[PDB]
């Protein structure tokens, strides 16, 4: 994604401009990062198994590596299928090439034989699925980011007492409380720029995930109605007009 | 979502990190006497544990 | 500022890349480039641009009524239209579509007004919230880079410079910049429901071959119910 | 407001002074540089979420709650049933012999004798009530955006005036003065957030909950009225719906 | 007294001996300027948005609150059931021969042997507990008032003992004592906010809450005697409202 | 309280005693003493033990619903139940009493559950909330004595070892204890209303004289539901 | 409800008065050196675009 890149350019150049005025081993320390995701990770873990927090981790994992199939691409495709009922009906939809899930369960389901009722209460089932999955990711991100400054405080704190039982030297008070401030500064660095913002990136694909699914169970609905792609087109491109994509029109 | 905590409490904290940046500038233009930093040294030392 | 010095005493390259930029990676991490130049472009237009009066359009939507009563059905061709909305409304209605498409039209253009609105209010809101939190980091930064290089006065200089300017900036762009484009945003917005609900309402009357004696009167029962209460007793 | 409370107000004020004046000279904590920054600043920034016009009519919806008391519950309810007994040993045309207690009590009254429906009164009183219902809600909003606001701009100043004072030292023993007055400028805007806007703020949201509940025992008991309905469960009625 | 209140008494009065302790004397604790700041602006902040009388009320209630211990349920339950048995067994006007220690109940029963029907009963004693509840309830939000305004109050008394400070500030070496007075402003806001106004506040809403269970109670009570129920009855419908009305942390 | 080389370091009577005592003070003026046991009840069971998976409650519960399909509403007493509620929703199964007064007594006690937990969740978040309030407190203490004894190195040290202990205290129990017991109460609370709305869910099928499949099919849908879903690929 | 700030904003306070406080104990003890103090200024001075 260009955002990925964007991303990684102000890592970079944030990263450059900060240690440009002494050496880059004041703003890193291993021990600091690793007390604070430590223990953020632990405290989060007291309210979320093992097994979900994995889920969390590899659903921001799909978020970020992947993207989201463009509510253009599948229109292109609904309408395809479209034809190609219209042309020899039902029969006609399993030999085409599908790159997505949730169309292909879709078809397939509608392949063997059933009415409106259970397809719809299967595709609508599914959706809301997706939907929870990502709003638990967003919660799991939201803990981490409210509890990340906490634990780099507490490590400051704890690092500060550990200064205050190395002492008899004027000159190792500046360093070392230096040294005990980076927790807190790494606390709220993953705060603001990766769990907050993870949690944000997990809500956008959410709504992109939800918009997408409702396109789909609409598509296969009005193939299984067996209507036109006139009409379609209409019925399909209006829910294209909402949320930020319509934003980003002019 | 619970309430949080007022506003007085931001402002007395961005006012706390103001004076923290002037008190290490005031220290930043200063000698310690090292003579009197070693007996508050071993008083905190004293009353941490490790004495 | 001014009374206490110049501009020129407040600049950084650290400090403005810390605040912007990280405001800006956070936004883009829940934004798309294209829509937050889209939230730009509509700032802007909310800025060069001054809503129209509502009582202009009322007058102006009784003028084309006439104007149709007379001529008929097409006669609103010929006179000079303000914005491209209502331009819109004209050519729909100059095609003689009923009464349902034109106002599906109608109501799709005003929900996808609505949401351009909500969504820039959205994004500057989510600016006039990280801006701050970006000077607090920048305190931060600045604190340990001063208690890191306290024998080097170099050093100790321009990491207080980063430490003062970040809060100043993200205070700045907070509630001067981030928060009053949003606020200016959410009233335009508030402004544009009213003038598009008149004008479609507008249409609906002329196109119902209402005559503009009660027309006009209808419309007035929307002036009377606003924010503006505050003038009115 | 009570002579009590006025007097409570002023001892409070006063105490706040003299613990002001004691900690030594009151001239030393005055700059006027710092509170028309705060001020000006705070104007400007309300200013581009109201327009004068609205700031004026918070202002004075603010001025109004601290002359005027709201009326009191039993009073209203006495009132109320006072005409109801008017109107059943009398009739409609009693009501005007009846003089001034209540501004919204009696336009409704004046709207109630000149001859209109039960609906269209009913009507006339819910938009009366809704109307003053988004006015305070409104001078609240005007109020919280200024105590959000006044911290704010009190601590821009701040950060100016100690960059002002960085720009030239020249001297070390005139760093702690200079600190002090930019300081003055998070005073002030601490001062006006929690003292004085904040409280006007929470105070008028509180007068819109009373207002509220006594309007709409006005619009109840006027609806009573024109019911032709008996007194005493008027009076019950009320009690009821009181608690 | 509740062991709560007894526990912050000990509490303070160990907060004191560890000030004084740990600070050598306890003069330095202490500032007229600071005490003067904090409870002067607290009231004139809480006096801006509630009445002088207001203020006295909610006082008094919480000296009420602090002073008199609320009766346990189950006393006012055997109350009920004996003088139901006395009723039963010699009418109305047997309940003026035995003592009550009680100035709610005893208007009841005033109120029920002097002839009054149920309906005029029932509207005074529901506006008598409505009466309760909203002075209870106007306490709480006073000393919430109280609490929320006494830190702020801090921070501006700390704002100006800062002030005071640097102004005063040459050759920074004396400056410990009067920054340590300027942090007693705010250590005032924080003690009155956190240990005696949210406190305060907070046994108020425990005592409505147990002035509005023993009312209910009492005023099903007396509605029952007046119209002459069964005391085994009357005894297990208060039985079952006191254990569905208990919570269910304490079941 | 590791990072520092051992324990010792960590620990003060002092403000051990105005931390803990002070919170200890604040709950018991919130709560009465019975709240404040009941909760510390319920907290140590939700940590010592496991409410029962749904999984083992649906397979028990269609193994009952097929043995009330082949002895109806007899056989149940002949097998065993681990589980209280589910026990007690059969036993006022088996006593001859109609569906209504059985689904008011499992609704009542859902409720009391629930409320329970929520009470108990109420109690710990308010101590997490008090926890940094009395740092706070221990923090302005012995900043006060620090300053004040500046000349006495002797009382230096242990006023600033309060200030500084008062605080790591407060956070830890506020951020680490406190609050997430909290929040593991909140969790027990989501998976035990799942767990009972599966057996009354089960009781009124069983009452339902239906197949045990589609109950199953029934109870099936409440798995993906809640936290467990996000597990779920 | 309206927002606030989240509920570690206390403890951050408590933070920035305790490391205040210690910088003020630091700062009692500690003589001034005019030198460095003219050294820092003009550091200062080019750090802020005043020349």
């Amino acid at each position: 994604l260009a955002t990925l890149l964007g991303l990684i350019g102000g890592f970079a150049f944030v990263i450059m401009a900060m240690v440009l005025g002494g050496s880059i081993g004041m703003f890193v320390d291993v021990t600091s990062i690793l007390i604070v995701v430590g223990g953020s990770i632990f405290v989060v873990l007291m309210k979320f198994t093992m097994g979900q927090f994995f889920g969390a981790t590899k659903i921001a994992g799909k978020a970020f590596m992947f993207k989201a199939d463009e509510p253009e691409d599948l229109i292109a495709k609904i309408v395809e299928m479209a034809d190609a009922a219209r042309k020899g009906g039902f029969l006609a939809l399993e030999e085409m090439e599908i790159n997505n899930t949730f169309m292909q369960k879709g078809i397939d389901l509608l392949v063997d034989g059933h009415d409106a009722d259970v397809v719809r209460a299967a595709l609508k089932k599914d959706i809301a699925l997706t939907d929870e999955r990502h709003t638990q990711g967003t919660g799991v991100f939201r803990a981490f980011g409210d509890v990340a400054p906490a634990m780099g405080m507490i490590g400051t704190l704890v690092g500060l007492v550990a200064m205050l039982s190395n002492m008899d030297d004027p000159k190792a008070i500046g360093p070392a409380m230096a040294v005990a401030l980076l927790t807190t500064l790494y606390g709220a660095i993953l705060s603001n720029m990766v769990f907050f913002p993870i949690a944000d990136k997990l809500s956008l694909r959410r709504d992109q995930e939800t918009l997408n699914r409702r396109l789909i169970m609409d598509g296969v609905l009005a193939i299984q109605d067996g209507q036109n792609p006139r009409v379609i087109d209409s019925y399909l491109k209006n829910y294209l007009n909402e949320g930020k994509r319509a934003l980003e029109i002019d | 979502p619970p309430p949080g905590l007022p506003l007085w409490m931001g402002t007395f904290a961005d006012l706390m990190s103001l004076l923290m940046c002037f008190f290490v500038l005031l220290l930043s233009f200063s000698e310690m006497d090292v003579l009197k930093f070693k007996q508050i040294a071993g008083s905190m030392k004293f009353a941490f544990g490790v004495q």
